RNA sequence: AAGAGUUUGAUCAUGGCUCAGAUUGAACGCUGGCGGCAGGCCUAACACAUGCAAGUCGAACGGUAACAGGAAGAAGCUUGCUUCUUUGCUGACGAGUGGCGGACGGGUGAGUAAUGUCUGGGAAACUGCCUGAUGGAGGGGGAUAACUACUGGAAACGGUAGCUAAUACCGCAUAACGUCGCAAGACCAAAGAGGGGGACCUUCGGGCCUCUUGCCAUCGGAUGUGCCCAGAUGGGAUUAGCUAGUAGGUGGGGUAACGGCUCACCUAGGCGACGAUCCCUAGCUGGUCUGAGAGGAUGACCAGCCACACUGGAACUGAGACACGGUCCAGACUCCUACGGGAGGCAGCAGUGGGGAAUAUUGCACAAUGGGCGCAAGCCUGAUGCAGCCAUGCCGCGUGUAUGAAGAAGGCCUUCGGGUUGUAAAGUACUUUCAGCGGGGAGGAAGGGAGUAAAGUUAAUACCUUUGCUCAUUGACGUUACCCGCAGAAGAAGCACCGGCUAACUCCGUGCCAGCAGCCGCGGUAAUACGGAGGGUGCAAGCGUUAAUCGGAAUUACUGGGCGUAAAGCGCACGCAGGCGGUUUGUUAAGUCAGAUGUGAAAUCCCCGGGCUCAACCUGGGAACUGCAUCUGAUACUGGCAAGCUUGAGUCUCGUAGAGGGGGGUAGAAUUCCAGGUGUAGCGGUGAAAUGCGUAGAGAUCUGGAGGAAUACCGGUGGCGAAGGCGGCCCCCUGGACGAAGACUGACGCUCAGGUGCGAAAGCGUGGGGAGCAAACAGGAUUAGAUACCCUGGUAGUCCACGCCGUAAACGAUGUCGACUUGGAGGUUGUGCCCUUGAGGCGUGGCUUCCGGAGCUAACGCGUUAAGUCGACCGCCUGGGGAGUACGGCCGCAAGGUUAAAACUCAAAUGAAUUGACGGGGGCCUUGUACACCAAGGUAACCGUAGGGGAACCUGCGGUUGG
């Protein structure tokens, strides 16, 4: 949308469901992803592969936004919190 | 001996946010350490630290 | 009135009196101002049958005080036994 | 009477008006029977949480003696003043004069 | 709370010497003047409890005292009770 | 337990409770046997046990253990009981005087044979 | 009340011999002994505290032919009286004129002795006393009445009756039949194995 | 101590003498000292000493035969709550006249056997063993 | 002379009359404490001499009225 | 109901009887005394005194009343008469 | 002088229960010989047939119905034998009058909670008979019952008319030593009868003499009664106010007497938390039982006092009564009736019905001892003495003794030999208590009667009194005790028990039945436990069972108890009365102590004797009655009073810390919505979905608003507060705490029922407030069904102002205050000394944490912050359940709270710890409730409060370790 490879991953880490937005440095949305309801509901949820593949979805939400460099702003703890780290950053993006 | 005012021997006694370090790693008498306290949270009142 | 009279104690077909300074209307062997001797009728020739202490009798009989027959008469064998 | 340490943070926004509320203030508490002991200012220093939307604040904290009374006034005044957003006074309970 | 000063002055009027603020009727004095700067700032609070507690010791501390005066010499404790007013 | 709580209100004699109640201080007392009727014992026993059901002269109506290896009782018949618990259901704190009123001694019986009201045989 | 039954098993269970079948058979051969007198008397005898005070005082009060009511009489009197309530009790228990009357000799047994005290063959002090526990004092002349002087069995009942040594503290004579009781008995001329603190403890709770 | 400064002074003997403490202290009133004669003279304790004139205090000093206290049990019986009052012919004889029992009779303090011969009772102050 | 009881004084409301308090200190019949045990007495004087507090001496006499019957003898401290 | 006893009850109708006579007639007596003091007029109740005088102290004599009762009228009698002087 | 059993796998506890002991006014079962001595309706103070329980006196009186004598008469005519009449002429006496007695003695225990009793005092009194003293005792009258004549009424009971006596009554005289009165004065009484008789008189009756006895007055005595006071003598506070002749006064009156006793007036007291008043129970005491004792329980018999006499009133008469066998009236009963009207009261003795588990003769005698009357003789006496009935108790005695075996028959057990019953029997010789029969035979009987001298006295003799001696005589019991004789062992033994406690055991029978049982428990093929047998044990004219009291039980703990976990410390404070009080002097003498004196009835009990054949029993003398009172003395102690002292407590000064409390606004963390964009497929969740959101722009982003919950970190084994409890910062107000010392007061303290105040959270009520909650409530699915669990919303409430609640696992499950007592470590704060560095080193304070010694403890544990050692005061507890419930009171807006039973019901409940079994919290070692012999487990244990709900369950806000 703005093609200025910057701004913040607000990883909204609730414990059953993260929805992170990838918001610039004005404060503007860029896209947003999930991982419940995007490919897999249940109680079952809340594991460190939940937060991974949620982090994948919204990397690549945003990967044909021209950014890579995505700082993290979490909001609350979530389960996989360094998993859904990892696979954020391993898409190419920078803290 | 230690009052508010003094900001440079504050920040070895606080964090970047300003949350207050536990006198079991530093040692400051018990006594010292209510008045470091009250000047920390003066000083945050006072807006020099969050 | 006061009487010496006997009040009759022991046990049955055994009796044995107390000679009893009292006034008249009681009970004869009820209340009693005071007891000047005994008398055992039925006594063993040893035994002291009488005894009568008669000083207090006399002392009585002075302040107007009648005495039954009986001990009238015993007063008079203890006299005579001297 | 008795010492106390009036600190108060002037902003850059509210600096145009730095010597004429001190100064006043000074004079309404000399005419309140007190007596200034010490005097002196810190520059407009910055706040680490920008509170009430601003960076920079000229603090000057001038610490007068004063009795039970003479103080309601002054507070009462700072907060109906938008020259200090907060203003802080402080007990001695010693004999504290020069200023650091 | 009473001030020093206040303290010095009820010893010296209400005091048969200097420094005998342990005579009785000093004692009775000077609590009793600390009972009625409660009672003046009684009205403004009401809603406080725990510095009632300290009142009433007062108050019957005050009492005690006057109490031994009344034991101990009669004339101290009728001349004092109107000099200082109490026992109303 | 202080003395001069103890001088305030003294210490207090406990009644003696309730034992045999229905009697008031009688050996015996005369019943009229309302019904017959026949128990059965607490758990570690058995063998249903002979009891009858009486109304004594002083209002009281009582549950009493007629007792020995035989019994003639009827539905009105008069009859003593003395005091002398059954370990048995609850309740049965009397027994009946074994031939004395309208109850006869036990038949056959040679000993302890006054405790049951049936004379010497003559022999 | 007499107990009036077997003289012999009475005495073979308090297991030594009581002088209650006297004269000469000498018992043991007069009747079994040794050995208790039922069809269970061979069990072993192994009798608790309880039993032994028992014994011992039932052996006193068969020895001179005494019920409970009078030995607990005797008892409450030693227990009153001054001294060990032990020795004051066996002294009342010989100081009893059927007792004393067969310890003279004349009366063979305490029962021959009891059967003359009653049947109004003994003078106590020149006059006559049947009651078989006229406690006799001492100085007191024991006589037999002279209407039953001639009796076989008083002649007979004092032959046998030096082979029983003596009593010291009594002076019989035996031509004219009559003696002296001189002096209450001591402990030691009671010549018996009693046991008596066994009884003074049976009565003492 | 505070209402009752006799069983004060008991108290602080057999406390001092469990403890084997050589010598107990408290302030003196003549009453203690007369106790402490009493104890000292028929040899309970060895010897006492008062010092001082505003505030005079009881330097007694314990007595243990081995290593034992001499007093077995020391006992308070008339305290303010049963003054007790024994009249001669009643005086109590202490573990068969082995302990003293000592008694304030109108002739001063004093001890059993001293009250039974001079023959007049009064107060129990205290049984010794 | 007689016995003269000595008592207080604890109201003189009556014509001529007194109620007088006499304390006595009697042991506990079981207990063996002693307990103040009081006894409140009507008195006479025709005088009215007497006031709340005083200590008097009283002696029996024959019944002056109902619940009457002990007079006063001194006042032995006229209480203030 | 015995002998005696009736005789008792028909002697004691006659004695009380015969009481009540001299106890009314000595009544008027005291009565005239006390009436005549209230009047006021003291030479009429010192002759009444006079009149009732041996009245009442015959009838104590005789046992109907007690010595002490006639004493009593007597003291009281005199007593209101010297007031009244 | 302080048993046994009885809660466990086992134990140490706490703690109740059950039996062991003694006892009884006992009862009941079986059994039963004699005697002695006692006791004998404890229930219906229920109703009472019948007899008896109070009379006496002729020496007070008129009499004279009776009986008996006379004296006659008249007769019959026996020589006057006996028949009528007459005569109170005499003994005597029925009814009557009169006196005394009937107020005692006898019963009962309803009422009475204190003026009743007991202890000790008092003053204002009277007291028949008895007694001492002094005096008197004159002279009259009128009645009246009886009786006589009538005459009602069924009867009870009367009425009229006449008649009459007295020691009946009534004047009159007399009249102090009496009463009234200051005194002067006034006033006030009485009765004769009997015996004898000289002289004398005699109206022949008597007078007269003398003795006896009575009468009257007064004053004493003695006795008895009345009255007063103090203390002591049940329970209930689910009785706290009660009192108006009530409290006092002054005066009348009244009483034998003081007094409100009463009245008029006056005054306004009086009583009460030291328990008034009210309700319940109750006769009290000596004493009795029990107990080591304290104490408890009692109050039958005996004795003292009280009260009562069908119920409720009233008095009369009398010395005395408000009268058990008197009166009246009012009841309710029963009886009698002529239906008009009458009668009666067994809590006398006996007896009846009744009731009851249960308690006796419708006896004999006044012989004795008392009592009444009488001069006496005597009479009366259901008092009393006795007898009867009843093992009801206590005591004593008997039912034989010695011998003997073939150790019999026979019974039972037999391992088949025998054993055992068992010297037991029989047979032998002997005894003959008591029972039976016959003969004798005390003592309880002293007296009274008749006769016999003193000049007793005096008409000397008489009469009477007294001693004088002689004679005759009196016993209900009673054919007494006791002794003598006679037969003949002759007439005389039972009941419980036998597994352990607990002395004593085998066989059959039965078969968890029948049954037993104080406890343990026994019985389903033996079962020494149940029934029978044999054998034994125990006690024995009894033996068992029941009931009740006390002890055991120190299990109401004054002696002599507990409250951390067994029941039990108030939720916390302040504090009234109360309880208690540092030290030195003076004084008092209250308590205390000592001495003296008085008293504490007797009996009982205890000691030492004596009498009963003995014993019981009876008895003498002592001791004891531990008490109460008074007086004299001491002064140590406590108390009072007086004076002090500074250590207790406090005041001041100076500092120290702290979420101590109240005020106000105070900024942000986070909070949701809105304000918009940024964004389009998701937001959403559980056992699983789902319900719900959104694509109409959701989630998140920054931008700004809100409002409120909490001020994260600090933070703590920290701190503070009396407890609940207290956490931003600033300031104001304020409390408390401590350190330093000083100055001063000068015991001014501690603890406190009742009381007052504060008091989690819930709640409630009053209005706001609501960003989220979150009971209730509403969507989905549950699960064996779901109103499980659960996810979605969601009110009240949560928040604020005010008020009411008054509660909690309000917990250290440890009341307050003071004092003393080995340690160690830690933290918390002051502050002194000396390093004058800032700490430093050495202290010294307070606070607090963890060990740990002694000490304590059931053990765990506590252990100088006690759960040790003590003191003071308070609160509290007494097996479990019922039940912190009912009822009552009180409180609250109600909700409810607070105080707090009882019936009924069990034989246990309970605490600590231990062995190890599940040990799904670890590396041979770790563990738990419960458990055994299921604290990691479809979702802690609770307490408070509020909801939903048939409910116990769940769920909210708060809190606990009893995990």
């Amino acid at each position: 949308r703005k093609q200025v490879s910057d701004g913040v991953a607000h990883i909204h880490a609730s414990f059953n469901n993260t929805i992170v937005t990838i918001t610039d440095r004005q404060g503007n949305a860029l896209g947003w992803a999930t991982a419940g309801g995007s490919g897999f509901r249940g109680s079952r949820k809340s594991t460190p592969f939940a937060a991974q593949v949620a982090a994948e979805r919204c990397a690549d939400a945003v990967k044909e936004y021209g950014i890579k460099n995505l700082e993290v702003m979490v909001k609350g703890p979530g389960p996989g919190r360094e998993s859904t780290i990892r696979a954020l950053n391993a898409a190419g993006f920078r803290i | 001996e230690i009052d508010y005012k003094d900001i440079a021997t504050l920040k070895n006694y606080i964090t970047e946010s300003g949350k207050i370090v536990p006198s079991r790693i530093t040692g400051t008498r018990a006594k010292y350490q209510r008045q470091l306290a009250r000047a920390i949270k003066r000083a945050r009142y006072l807006s020099l630290l969050p | 009135m006061v009487t010496i009279r006997l009040a009759r104690h022991g046990a049955k077909k055994r009796p044995f009196y107390q000679v009893v300074v009292a006034d008249s209307r009681n009970a004869r062997n009820g209340r009693f101002i005071e007891r000047v001797g005994f008398f055992n009728p039925i006594a063993s020739e040893k035994e002291e049958g009488t005894r009568l202490d008669l000083d207090r009798i006399a002392h009585w009989v002075g302040q107007g005080a009648t005495i039954s027959d009986r001990v009238a008469a015993l007063i008079k064998e203890v006299n005579k036994a001297a | 009477m008795r010492h106390y340490e009036i600190v108060f943070m002037v902003h850059p926004d509210q600096s145009e008006q730095v010597p004429g509320m001190i100064e006043r203030y000074t004079a309404a508490i000399t005419g309140a029977e007190g007596k200034i002991h010490r005097l002196e200012d810190w520059g407009r220093r910055q706040l680490a949480y920008p509170i009430n939307k601003l960076h920079k604040a000229h603090y000057v904290l001038m610490n007068v003696e004063a009795p039970q009374e003479v103080i309601d006034e002054l507070e009462t005044t700072f907060r109906f003043n938008d020259a200090v957003i907060r203003s802080m006074v402080m007990r001695t309970k010693h004999a504290v004069t020069e200023a650091s | 709370s009473l001030s020093t000063e206040a303290t010095a002055k009820i010893v010296s009027e209400f005091g048969r010497d200097a420094n005998d603020t342990g005579s009785t009727e000093v004692q009775v004095a000077l609590l009793t003047a600390q009972i009625n700067h409660l009672q003046g700032h009684f009205a403004e609070h009401k809603k406080d409890h725990h510095s009632r507690r300290g009142l009433l010791r007062m108050v019957s501390q005050r009492r005690k005292l006057l109490d031994y005066l009344k034991r101990k010499d009669v004339a101290r404790y009728t001349r004092l009770i109107e000099r200082l007013g109490l026992r109303r | 337990a202080t003395v001069n709580q103890l001088v305030r209100k003294p210490r207090a004699r406990k009644v003696a409770k309730s034992n045999v109640p229905a009697l008031e201080a009688c050996p015996q007392k005369r019943g009229v046997c309302t019904r017959v009727y026949t128990t059965t014992p607490k758990k570690p026993n058995s063998a249903l046990r002979k009891v009858c059901r009486v109304r004594l002269t002083n209002g009281f109506e009582v549950t009493s253990y007629i007792g020995g290896e035989g019994h003639n009782l009827q539905e009105h018949s008069v009859i003593l009981i003395r005091g002398g618990r059954v370990k048995d259901l609850p309740g049965v704190r009397y027994h009946t005087v074994r031939g004395a009123l309208d109850c006869s001694g036990v038949k056959d019986r040679k000993q302890a044979r006054s405790k049951y009201g049936v004379k010497r045989p003559k022999a | 009340a007499r107990y009036l039954g077997p003289k012999l098993k009475l005495s073979r269970r308090e297991g030594t011999d009581l002088f209650l079948k006297s004269g000469v058979r000498a018992i043991d051969t007069k009747c079994k002994i040794e050995q208790a007198p039922g069809q269970h008397g061979a069990r072993k005898p192994r009798l608790s505290d309880y039993g032994v005070q028992l014994r011992e005082k039932q052996k006193v009060r068969r020895i001179y032919g005494v019920l409970e009511r009078q030995f607990r009489n005797y008892y409450k009197e030693a227990a009153r009286l001054k001294g060990n309530t032990g020795e004051n009790l066996l002294a009342l228990l010989e100081g009893r004129l059927d007792n004393v009357v067969y310890r003279m000799g004349f009366g063979a047994t305490r029962a021959e002795a009891r059967q003359l005290v009653s049947h109004k063959a003994i003078m106590v002090n020149g006059r006559v006393v049947n009651i078989a526990s006229y406690q006799v004092s001492p100085n007191d002349v024991v006589s037999i009445r002279e209407k039953a002087k001639k009796q076989s069995r008083v002649k007979a009942a004092l032959e046998l009756a030096e082979q029983r040594e003596k009593p010291t503290w009594l002076e019989v004579d035996a031509g004219k039949m009559e003696g002296t009781f001189k002096r209450k008995p001591e402990r030691s001329d009671l010549s018996a194995d009693i046991n008596e603190h066994l009884i003074v403890e049976l009565y003492s709770k | 101590s505070m209402q009752d400064p006799i069983a004060d002074m008991l108290t602080r003997i057999r406390n001092g003498q469990a403890a084997n403490k050589a010598a107990v202290t408290m302030p003196s009133s003549k009453l203690k000292v007369a106790i402490a004669n009493v104890l000292k003279e028929e040899g309970f304790i060895e010897d006492f000493k008062v010092e001082g004139d505003t505030k005079p205090e009881l330097e007694l000093t314990l007595k243990y035969f081995q290593g034992k206290a001499v007093v077995e049990s020391i006992q308070r019986v008339s305290r303010p709550g049963l003054r007790i009052y024994k009249r001669k012919d009643e005086l109590p004889k202490v573990m068969a006249g082995l302990g003293i029992a000592v008694v304030s009779t109108s002739k001063g303090v004093m001890t059993d056997r001293a009250a039974r011969q001079a023959g007049l009772g009064g107060e129990i102050i205290c049984y010794v063993a | 002379k007689i016995r003269t009881l000595q008592g207080r004084v604890v109201s003189d409301k009556m014509e001529k009359s007194i109620v007088v308090a006499i304390e006595r200190f009697v042991k506990h019949p079981i207990y063996g404490k002693f307990i103040k045990r009081t006894t409140k007495l009507h008195v006479h004087d025709e005088n009215n001499e007497c006031g709340i507090g005083d200590v008097v001496e009283i002696r029996e006499c024959r019944p002056l009225s109902k619940t009457k019957s002990w007079t006063l003898v001194r006042v032995v401290e006229k209480a203030v | 109901n015995i002998k005696s006893a009736k005789k008792r009850a028909i002697q004691s109708e006659k004695a009380r009887k015969h009481n009540a006579s001299r106890r009314s007639m000595m009544r008027t007596f005291i009565k005239k005394v006390y009436a005549a003091i209230e009047a006021g007029d003291k030479a009429a109740a010192q002759k009444a005194f006079n009149e009732m005088q041996p009245i009442v102290d015959r009838q104590a004599a005789k046992g109907l009343i007690h010595k002490n009762k006639a004493a009593r009228h007597k003291a009281n009698l005199t007593a209101q008469i010297n007031k009244l002087a």
